[PDB]
């Protein structure tokens, strides 16, 4: 996807200050809270019965930092998606049976996240610049449906 | 349906925010119209550009039914029933724009509130905001 | 809303659809589950081939279901209330699905109804269906 | 995008029974009546005040057909879908503005009209090829925004 020099900027100079350790598993957390059926593909990790439960839990924030290991890789590859997230597609695809509105919704939660974090820091334009980002990102997940 | 809890988050939020209502509603309709430009057509009329007066002033418009939703959540259909109207039938809003409008609105106050905004808030937020829209397009 | 033209409409057609509700419904699975691989991921124990009892079985409660909306088309939200809590709750349906269903539920009534299926009567048939699932989505 | 040769012939072997000058503008009439918001970018064509007026209307019914002369073209090409809309991709997302949502609406549409023309014909498994198609031609026209 093509983000101009000054989209390119504020993506990545916000980038940098994030907590990489953390911020996954508070994106994909505040997704299995907020969208409930999607804890359906994720019985396994245990006790999801609340959001102290969800939040508080391991392999949540395990799982995230892998899910935010993902979007940093993207942002290095806004020229070719396609071709960073080839694999995971399948996965997510072939594999899982995953709709691809919800790639768009954890990109959403993410962004959410990332204005909850950096306040006043997240100004409208570099909100627009992410948006630009998580959007190429759910469609590059989504192209073995395509 | 919205439960208690979500109805005791939602006005906890807004209590929160405050007098700042208007000003937040300028905020997330420029975060839509600036990350979803298709939102821009629907105000053609309109100066855009940060600071714009028109913007600010139509801020505090949304602000205003929302909060006139909070505090007639148990009815909202007939409290927002011109405003649906208005939408459904003269502005012809594709009800995709509700969604992004709702994500905006959600920024904004994740932006502003780094207490409130807890997983479960945001949770009853969305749910609020997806009711509203419900409304807002029942009447195609 | 629905306005009595809809209502009229509806019930004209599910008049017309008659005893073949019941092999419509499992027609419009069928629909379903061929068009969007990814529906087919809630029904892992079933059968999906084409012929299957199973399928012929489950559409025939899909079927009761919706005329049991249209039987009770003013208060929805009351009949439709323990199929809501199941799909929301324990089967955790991606509320997408629904409008993926209602598309072959459309499809299928068009594949059947010649006379019936006007441009009017499509429209009062996707407005009638998206209430349905409004109300199924109503409870996460 | 990938149609198998079963799904190429059952897509190929309706669509030459398809009159050309009329399954166009009744998918876009059905459209602007069953998704009213879709007369917004349509004001110019003049009464669609009712479901008669609209699909009873001219300029509808002349869009209509270029509208399936797009798809017709594409139904050539599902190799290279984004190379064939190419131009009218910036002419619905630069230069009009319109959500991507809508073109897998129209493309539903359409759907419902093949089956209501071809009744027992459209079988499941000719809906399932047809759903492939409009998804690949929705996206492709959506590529100006990706
Ligand atoms: C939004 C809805 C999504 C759902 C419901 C979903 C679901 C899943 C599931 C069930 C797994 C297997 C985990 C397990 O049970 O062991 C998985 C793995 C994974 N997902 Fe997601 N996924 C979604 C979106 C995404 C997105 C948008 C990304 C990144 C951009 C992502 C990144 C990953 C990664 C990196 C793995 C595993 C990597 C590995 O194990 O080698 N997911 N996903
Ligand atoms: C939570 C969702 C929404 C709320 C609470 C809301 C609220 C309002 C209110 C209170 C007005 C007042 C007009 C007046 O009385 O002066 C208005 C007008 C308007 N709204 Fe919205 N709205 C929402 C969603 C949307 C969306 C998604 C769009 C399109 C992207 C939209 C486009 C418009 C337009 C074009 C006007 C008239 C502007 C003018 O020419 O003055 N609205 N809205
Ligand atoms: C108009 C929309 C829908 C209607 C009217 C409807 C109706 C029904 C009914 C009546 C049952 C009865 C179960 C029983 O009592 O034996 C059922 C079960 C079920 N539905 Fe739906 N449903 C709808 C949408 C969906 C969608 C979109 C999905 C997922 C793609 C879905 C997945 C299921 C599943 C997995 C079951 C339980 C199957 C089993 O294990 O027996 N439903 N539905
Ligand atoms: C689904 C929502 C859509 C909307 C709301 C929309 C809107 C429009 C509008 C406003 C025009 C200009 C007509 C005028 O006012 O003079 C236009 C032109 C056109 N559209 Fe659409 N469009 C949509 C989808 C599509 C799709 C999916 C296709 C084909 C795959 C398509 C094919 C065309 C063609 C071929 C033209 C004009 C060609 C020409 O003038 O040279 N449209 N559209």
């Amino acid at each position: 996807v093509h983000l101009t020099p000054e989209e390119k900027s504020a993506v990545t100079a916000l980038w940098g200050k994030v907590n990489v350790d953390e911020v996954g598993g508070e994106a994909l957390g505040r997704l299995l809270v907020v969208y409930p059926w999607t804890q359906r593909f994720f019985e396994s990790f245990g006790d999801l019965s609340t959001p102290d439960a969800v939040m508080g839990n391991p392999k949540v924030k395990a799982h995230g930092k892998k899910v935010l290991g993902a979007f940093s890789d993207g942002l290095a590859h806004l020229d070719n998606l396609k071709g960073t997230f080839a694999t995971l597609s399948e996965l997510h695809c072939d594999k899982l049976h995953v709709d691809p509105e919800n790639f768009r919704l954890l990109g959403n939660v993410l962004v959410c996240v990332l204005a909850h974090h950096f306040g006043k820091e997240f100004t409208p334009p570099v909100q627009a610049a992410y948006q630009k980002v998580v959007a190429g990102v759910a469609n590059a997940l989504a192209h073995k449906y395509h | 349906v919205l439960s208690p809890a979500d109805k005791t988050n939602v006005k906890a939020a807004w209590g929160k925010v405050g007098a700042h209502a208007g000003e937040y509603g300028a905020e997330a309709l420029e975060r839509m119209f600036l990350s979803f430009p298709t939102t821009k057509t629907y105000f053609p009329h309109f100066d855009l550009s940060h600071g714009s007066a028109q913007v600010k002033g139509h801020g505090k418009k949304v602000a205003d039914a929302l909060t006139n939703a909070v505090a007639h959540v148990d009815d909202m259909p007939n409290a927002l029933s011109a405003l649906s109207d208005l939408h459904a039938h003269k502005l012809r809003v594709d009800p995709v724009n509700f969604k992004l409008l709702s994500h905006c609105l959600l920024v904004t106050l994740a932006a502003h509130l780094p207490a409130e905004f807890t997983p479960a808030v945001h949770a009853s937020l969305d749910k609020f905001l997806a009711s509203v829209s419900t409304v807002l397009t029942s009447k195609y």
